């Protein structure tokens, strides 16, 4: 058809056009890592964890945004994708709070997990973080803004998902914070969702606090009764 | 303590003859000695 | 040198399980759901063969969760949905297989959020 | 390189043939053991006066478990529940809420000391030195019930040993 | 022909007798069968190292060296220097305790039973060396995959030069109990004899080896950690009987203290684990000021490390003979499979061979030169 | 098709044979076993035993399963002929210390959720 | 602070007391009841609010490697006092 | 003449260069019955050639230890008949010809 | 030890060996069980910089095996596992017991 | 400011250590 | 590769693959496959049927001669057709070197007995019956070794549970030992400790 061919790790592989580098790798089964893409939000590129390496190209590009090309051999295990992810995990984790035993988010963190696989073990940061004060958006989502990462995805969420324009980003630079800029509550029918789209534990659930860890709990897949969507 | 003693017996300890309730003039036994003298005597210390 | 016998495969009288653990429970095959407190997909690639889940009850000393069936923790791991049925099937259990749920490929575009007469245009990013 | 352990050839002239003869005959060896018995006879035991002297320790040593407080009186304990998903033996049971002041502490601590191996992994793998494995090792029971300790038999158990659990930790914690 | 049944470490022994000659011996294990290898596949690789130490519980660091090396020819890592000349070391101080143990229960049952006190004097002084490292007198869990866990304390090597310094006349007062008396001679000479090629084809590893002349020792042959660099005599027998093993096992003892001086004057400095935090974990300092290391600690310490998949057999020159482990890793945190590969296993195997035509009062005696712990025969 | 390897019978009557061959040998010991285990059970019991034990196995159609249950039988046996197992292993068979499982729907019904 | 309950048992920490109707409480008979009496929310309830006159504040727990993971606290909001998520010790900017 | 091997139950061989000299042949003579184009006969043929050639032409017996590589020739004669039996077994089996059966399709895949 | 000089002479006789040289019992030569505080230095990969985790990771480097012969797809000479092993020396510090 | 100080053998190392058999002949023919 | 990395012998790598290759020249009947790890291992893939056959030949041949049985075990893959795998470990003093040789079999199909070959496999087979119910052809004594007499099920299989079907206790009513359901006072907790984002690349499964 209109299919474009392209190579991954140099395997070929048939992909529409406007297909981005991260769905290419999805194809041949890779996934590269992430922190502010979602499939069914819009596209960000802020926390730049998803830069690859394309062959015969002087710069890495963010793969979560930019559309593959005809020819294209997206080396995911080169030495400089290895080396954008370790200090793109350095930056994250530069200014993170030292709160993973009293986090809910310990056993199921995308920051903790990827930091084992794709960051390094170690931190040359010499310096003092920095705390952002909690904010309140209402009886259903704790809030420890203190662990944000500024991936936006709570806002397009909200922005697109469920309709509600509340959250946004204040202030510029380093303290730039995720919030409503008011004592405001986040009330929608959607609301708690924004608590799975959170990466790190700055949005957790309110009710669920501190009652157990994700390797405890078994899992058993079932169907919803409180409406007839099922 | 006795320093001429070999290492075991160069410490030791008299219970007392009546702790918390009971008369302890035979029985005695080993959980009798207080966290800072247990320490000390059984030589994880030099400092009493 | 070959007995070239056809019958279905059936060991349950070798494997020396009792027979109440064999003709009521109900095992399901299955590929796991992603966790949706995290956007890896590793943990979906395998099929899951589990057992129905039994009564759990409250130990009257310390208040522990006590437990009367045997294969409440067992999970089995295969590679192909085939591999499992076959499995259950020489063993003898009943068992529900459900299909594996795949997201379908999606058409993401940046340019998008910055539209000139479509409503997918970001107020702010 | 290799030795010979029993490798050697008896001389098999007159005089060693009469030594022999006469090691047969007179029981010189059995003399020779006898005499060694004897001397170890006149030297001083090795016993010592139990329960009056003690076996010497390290302040590794591995005892009794204890939940440890801050010096305000406040628990350590954060039911981060890392001890718990390290138990080898799987002896600890954790259940956790948010306290009357939205503090994260623990509603149950459970150690089953019939199942525990005295590892110590749940101690060293406690970001804020909550348990810890004490000194204690003379806690011999009448009952298997009084084996199963529950929050508040740990928190005494810190409560009555903290002066040397936290000598014993200050004189080891440089090694960790 | 009469059939006895000796029933209850612990075992069971079913025999055929014919007057006072041994026609037929079989023996029943599964008395301490715990199901080691089963559990271990629920546990991640941290975890299931202190199963190693209960496997053969008179020679602990030894199965915790032998699982550690599998895991780390698993993980493609290497220990520091420092780490292996402790394990070294450490290695031949349990050998010692071994040596003892086997030698002093082989007296004891013969009858002697003196020697048995002279050295657990010993053997409790051996035990503090391994309370002072790790806080445990004898399930230690000292030696790690990734190195040793903590270091050795200021004054431990002192220590550890003042008590090997006189060993060596307590095995000198052994063997003047021992070696030369007559009684010790007729109970052992010409007992349990063993050729070399069916020690070889029976599986026999170990001393069972080397008193029948064969020229084998993993030591020297395969050495794994700063064994080549010690120099070391390896004991030769030369008529396959009780009694050469026995002097197998004393020169062993001594070639051991001349091992433990060495590793003595040689110990390097460094660091003694592994300097990756995504296998070995970090100082807790470091845990309580960086992110990086208190995100690693608490993932090796909640889920652990995963290791590449592969299959592996690793054997060690244990006390007893080769120690083997056959580890098999799907690429997760916990073994998919953990097969244990015990001398004593074949050296019981074959007492049936070697108990043949002997009196009903040699079977001791070749159950005690075999030295069987069924903690790690029956796993 | 289906081509199997064999590992005794080439077919099922000498599975058949073999089962027959083990029902003799395990009727004939059942009357020394009863004796010299001291059961406080009559040969009869022992003997119906046997034969409910035989009949658990009756549905069984492929000479691979038939045989290697036929092993299992006979190691059972050779067990109980040199005297291996106790008066426990022994007396397992019986079941003597569970409580009856009730089978009709209305009784578990009111014990508890396990159908 | 140790209470008391309706039946006479203490109530612990967690406040956990067997009701009238338990047949449970029978394990007590004869002997007693374990329970902590110092309890770890009027302690930290009884420490006072340290004032410091900067923004950010950082707690190890005290000690150094003895305490906790060092954090970080912001003390902007003046409606309340920033509280450690680890030690409970609580800090505020000096107000007025 | 050395005494006592030193190795249990490996007696001490008078005239080795005889015995191996026969044993080899005897190998030959086995191997002369198998396929021209088997592995195992060729392979065993270049072996048993050169160490007949190194036992012809070193009459010194410690010398001959030290070329042939196998040490105490009573072993290398061990070895021998070993070699020889397992021909006469090779011979028997036949596994020169190709393979039995390939296996199932994901029947050596690990991972899972 | 607080042993008597007759006692010590009988002793040593009947051993054959001088015992106060070597004793059983632990006396003043031990170590102190109050020790002054370590250093306990850092590893290799403590660097600030030319520090990058992906050239130091050796689980990372560990690859599948290699297949050879694989049945699902010359002067030849013959060849052994490994070379013979050699003979051992014999212990020229004493080569018989 | 401190250096390091861990568990190491004293400069020059330790002092021999007898590991051979020692069995004297008491003798007389 | 800095000394965190384990070092790598390039020389024993070509050794193994060297003789791999003339393993799998001399008997192309039986020999399916030849890998050797990147640590150094060498193991072989062959036919249930060459089990005698490529045994006596390690064994026996003048370059090979593994004299040694250091082990023999057997491995559970529920997902395969062959469920069991049984390996076999040797050990040859000659060559200082160690082999590994592997073969498949099911439920149903026995496995030709090497207590010929090896009498230290005897205890090894016997082991395998107990612990998989594999069967072992012409075994001299094949029996239970290691689990309780009358012992139903085989306890290494992947699907036999962990704490088994029954567990025993004393009974003063009939005064003995007896065996009855297992009910644990606290039941076993299943930890789900694999994480998502794969760790080892090298490993990647197509996609299929
Ligand atoms: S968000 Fe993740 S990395 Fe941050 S403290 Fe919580 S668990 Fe740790
Ligand atoms: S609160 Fe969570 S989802 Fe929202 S921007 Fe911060 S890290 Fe992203
Ligand atoms: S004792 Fe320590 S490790 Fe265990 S739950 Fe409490 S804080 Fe976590
Ligand atoms: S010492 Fe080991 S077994 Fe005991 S509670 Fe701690 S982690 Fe568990
Ligand atoms: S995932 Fe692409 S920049 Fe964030
Ligand atoms: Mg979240
Ligand atoms: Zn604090």
């Amino acid at each position: 058809s209109n299919l474009i061919e392209v190579f991954v790790d140099g395997q070929s592989v048939m992909v529409e056009p406007g297909t981005t580098v991260l769905q290419a790798c999805e194809k041949v089964g890779m996934q590269i890592p992430r922190f502010c893409y979602h499939e069914r939000l819009s596209v960000a590129g802020n926390c730049r964890m998803c830069l690859v390496e394309i062959e015969k190209a002087p710069k890495v590009v963010a793969a979560c945004a930019m559309p593959v090309m005809k020819g294209w051999n997206i080396l995911t295990n080169s030495e400089k994708s290895k080396k954008a992810r370790e200090g793109v995990m350095e930056f994250l984790l530069a200014n993170h709070p030292l709160d993973c035993p009293i986090c809910d988010q310990g056993g199921e963190c995308d920051l903790q997990d990827q930091s084992m696989m794709f960051g390094s073990d170690r931190s040359r940061f010499l310096e003092g973080k920095r705390a952002v004060e909690d904010k309140n958006i209402g009886p259903l989502v704790k809030t420890i803004m203190t662990r944000c990462i500024q991936c936006t995805r709570c806002i397009r969420f909200a922005s697109e998902i469920a309709g509600v324009d509340d959250l946004g980003t204040t202030g510029r630079g380093n303290d730039m914070q995720v919030g409503t800029y008011i004592e405001k509550m986040f009330m929608s029918e959607l609301s708690g969702n924004i608590i799975d789209i959170c990466p790190v534990g700055a949005l957790t659930s309110k009710p669920y606090a501190f009652t157990a860890r994700p390797w405890e709990t078994r899992k058993t897949e079932s169907i919803d009764v409180m409406d007839a969507v099922g | 303590e006795d320093n001429k003693q070999f290492f075991g017996r160069h410490r030791w300890v008299i219970y007392t003859t009546e702790m918390n309730g009971r008369d302890t003039f035979w029985d005695v036994d080993g959980s009798m000695v207080p966290p800072e003298w247990h320490r000390w005597l059984h030589c994880m210390t030099d400092d009493p | 040198q070959l007995i070239a016998v056809d019958e279905k495969l059936d060991i349950t009288t070798l494997t020396g399980v009792p027979e109440e653990h064999i003709k009521t429970r109900k095992v399901r095959i299955f590929v796991p759901a992603r966790n949706n407190m995290q956007s890896g997909v590793n943990n979906t690639k395998k099929w899951k063969m589990e057992f129905d889940t039994r009564e759990r009850w409250e130990n009257p000393l310390m208040g522990w969760s006590s437990t009367a069936d045997p294969l409440s923790n067992l999970v089995l791991t295969f590679s192909t949905k085939e591999d499992a049925v076959a499995f259950a099937e020489k063993n003898g259990w009943s068992f529900d297989v459900e299909e594996r749920k795949v997201p379908k490929p999606k058409s993401k575009s940046y340019g998008a959020n910055f539209s000139w007469n479509k409503r997918t245009r970001v107020s702010t990013k | 390189t290799y030795k010979f352990v029993n490798m050697r050839e008896p001389s098999m002239d007159m005089k060693s043939v009469t030594d022999r003869a006469a090691q047969t005959l007179l029981w010189t060896e059995l003399v020779r053991g006898l005499g060694m018995t004897l001397s170890y006879l006149f030297r001083e035991p090795a016993t010592i006066n139990y329960p009056f002297e003690k076996g010497p320790l390290s302040p590794r040593f591995r005892g009794e478990h204890a939940l440890r407080r801050y010096p305000s009186g406040e628990e350590r304990c954060i039911a981060c529940k890392l001890c718990e998903a390290v138990c080898p033996a799987q002896a600890i049971t954790i259940e956790a809420e948010p306290r009357a002041d939205g503090s994260r502490r623990t509603t149950r601590y459970d150690i089953d000391m019939t199942k525990c191996i005295y590892c110590g992994f749940c101690q060293e793998a406690c970001p804020v030195d909550a348990i810890v494995e004490g000194p204690n090792f003379e806690f011999s029971t009448e009952t298997h019930e009084e084996l199963l300790y529950n929050k508040e038999k740990l928190l005494n158990n810190g409560d009555k040993w903290e002066a040397e659990i936290a000598a014993n930790i200050q004189a080891d914690y440089l090694y960790r | 022909n009469l059939t006895l049944n000796f029933g209850p470490g612990v075992l069971r022994l079913v025999m055929e007798l014919s007057g006072e000659m041994v026609r037929k011996c079989d023996p029943h294990i599964g008395l301490l069968h715990r199901g080691t290898e089963k559990l271990i596949e629920y546990k991640t690789y941290l975890q299931a190292l202190p199963y190693f130490d209960r496997l053969d519980y008179v020679s602990m660091m030894c199965n915790e060296q032998a699982y550690s090396l599998a895991v780390e020819k698993l993980l493609n890592i290497q220990p520091p220097p420092r780490a292996q000349w402790i394990r070294v070391l450490f290695g031949e101080i349990t050998r010692l305790l071994n040596h003892i143990m086997a030698v002093t229960t082989h007296a004891l049952d013969i009858g002697a039973m003196t020697p048995f006190f002279w050295m657990f004097e010993e053997r409790e002084k051996m035990f503090e060396f391994y309370e002072r490292v790790s806080g445990a007198r004898m399930h230690a869990a000292y030696i790690r995959p990734g190195g040793v866990h903590q270091d050795l304390p200021l004054g431990l090597l002192d220590d550890i030069y003042e008590f090997s310094k006189n060993f060596s006349f307590r095995i000198d007062e052994l063997e003047e109990m021992l070696t030369n008396n007559r009684i010790w001679r007729n109970r052992t000479v010409d007992i349990g004899v063993v050729t070399a090629e069916d020690a070889l084809n029976y599986g026999f590893s170990g001393v069972m080896l080397r008193g029948s002349g064969i020229q084998w020792d993993l030591r020297k042959t395969q050495p794994y950690d700063v064994y080549d660099q010690v120099e070391f005599d390896v004991p030769i027998g030369s008529r396959g009987d009780c009694y050469d093993r026995y002097l197998c096992r004393v020169e062993e003892m001594r070639q051991s203290l001349r091992i433990i001086s060495q590793c003595l004057n040689k110990m390097p400095p460094g660091e003694i684990k592994v300097d990756d935090a995504k296998v070995s974990p970090p100082k807790r300092a470091e845990m309580k000021t960086s992110m990086e290391s208190l995100i690693h600690h608490f993932k090796l310490y909640t889920e652990g490390y995963q290791v590449p998949p592969g299959a592996t057999y690793t054997a060690i020159e244990a006390p007893k003979g080769e120690f083997g482990v056959y580890l098999v890793s799907d690429g997760s945190s916990r073994p998919y499979r953990c097969k244990i590969k015990a001398p004593g296993f074949a050296h019981l195997a074959g007492l049936d061979k070697m108990s043949k035509g002997h009196m009903l009062a040699d079977v001791v005696a070749i159950i005690g030169t075999q030295d069987i712990v069924f903690g790690e025969v029956d796993r | 098709g289906t081509s199997v390897k064999p590992i005794f019978s080439r077919d099922m009557n000498e599975a058949k044979r073999r089962v027959r061959e083990l029902y003799r040998a395990w009727y004939r010991e059942v009357p020394n076993t009863v004796h010299l285990f001291q059961l406080d059970i009559s040969v009869k019991q022992g003997r119906d035993k046997v034969r409910e034990m035989f009949m658990k196995n009756a549905h069984v159609t492929d000479p691979r399963v038939v045989d290697l249950l036929v092993i299992k039988g006979k190691m059972e046996l050779e067990e109980t002929i040199n005297v291996w197992k106790q008066r426990t292993h022994i007396m397992r068979f019986f079941h003597e210390t569970e409580a009856p499982r009730p089978t009709d729907f209305l009784s578990k019904f009111y014990v508890g959720h396990d159908p | 602070g140790v209470r008391t309950s309706p039946t006479g048992e203490k109530v612990t920490h967690t406040g956990q007391a067997y009701d009238d109707g338990d047949y449970r409480r029978v394990r007590f008979s004869d002997r007693q009841k374990e329970v902590n009496e110092n309890f770890a929310i009027d302690l930290i309830a009884e420490q006072p609010v340290s004032e410091v006159g900067s923004r950010v504040i950082s707690c190890d727990g005290g000690g150094g490697a003895l305490g906790h993971p060092r954090v970080y606290i912001n003390l902007d909001k003046e409606t309340k006092t920033g509280t450690c998520g680890y030690c409970g010790l609580q800090f505020r900017q000096p107000h007025h | 003449l050395k005494k006592t091997t030193g190795l249990v139950g490996l007696a001490v061989c008078e005239t080795p260069h005889e015995r191996l000299k026969i044993l080899y042949t005897k190998i030959l003579d086995v191997l002369g019955q198998i396929p021209k184009n088997a592995a195992y006969r060729k392979y065993t043929e270049q072996i048993t050639n050169e160490k007949l050639g190194m036992v012809k032409a070193e009459p010194d017996v410690k010398k001959l230890e030290e070329q042939l590589q196998g040490g105490q020739i009573e072993e290398v004669i061990l070895q021998a008949e070993n070699e020889l039996s397992l021909a006469r077994k090779m011979l028997r089996w036949k596994p020169w010809e190709p393979l039995v059966e390939e296996p199932p399709a994901n029947q050596w895949k690990w991972p899972i | 030890a607080s042993a008597t000089r007759v006692i010590q002479l009988l002793r040593n006789w009947a051993s054959g060996r001088d015992l106060q040289a070597k004793l059983q019992l632990r006396y003043q030569e031990i170590s102190k069980r109050t020790q002054p505080p370590p250093k306990l230095p850092v590893g290799p990969s403590h660097k600030l910089s030319n520090n990058y985790y992906c050239t130091r990771d050796g689980r990372r480097e560990a690859m599948p095996p290699s297949i050879v012969m694989s049945s699902q797809k010359t002067e030849k000479k013959a060849v052994t596992p490994a070379p013979p092993i050699k003979r051992w020396e014999l212990s020229k510090d004493q080569p018989y017991l | 400011a401190s250096k390091v100080k861990q568990d190491m053998p004293p400069p020059g190392g330790y002092g021999p250590i007898d590991y051979k058999r020692n069995l004297p002949r008491r003798g007389l023919s | 590769t800095r000394p965190t990395i384990r070092p790598r012998n390039d020389v024993v790598h070509k050794q193994l693959s060297a003789f791999g290759q003339y393993v799998a020249e001399i008997l192309p009947k039986y020999v399916q496959q030849v890998q050797v790890s990147c640590f150094n291992e060498l193991e072989i893939f062959i036919h249930p049927d060459g089990v005698i056959p490529v045994l006596t030949f390690l064994r026996d041949h003048t370059n090979a001669q593994f004299k040694s049985l250091a082990d023999l075990t057997a491995v559970d893959v529920p997902t395969r057709q062959n469920r069991f795998e049984i390996v076999y470990n040797l050990l040859s003093l000659r060559f200082n070197s160690r082999i590994r040789v592997k073969t498949y079999t099911d439920e149903l199909t026995p496995i030709e007995s090497s207590v010929t070959v090896y009498k230290a496999a005897n205890w090894y087979e016997r082991e395998i019956w107990d612990m998989f119910g594999v069967f072992f052809a012409n075994h001299p004594d094949l029996r239970r070794i290691l689990t309780d007499y009358g012992f139903e099920g085989h306890p290494f299989r992947k699907d036999f549970p962990l704490s088994g079907y029954v567990e025993l206790r004393y009974d003063d009513e009939v005064k003995r030992v007896v065996a009855e359901p297992v009910e644990l006072a606290q039941e076993f907790r299943k930890f789900d400790l694999n994480s998502p984002w794969e760790a080892f690349p090298a490993y990647r499964q197509p996609p299929e």
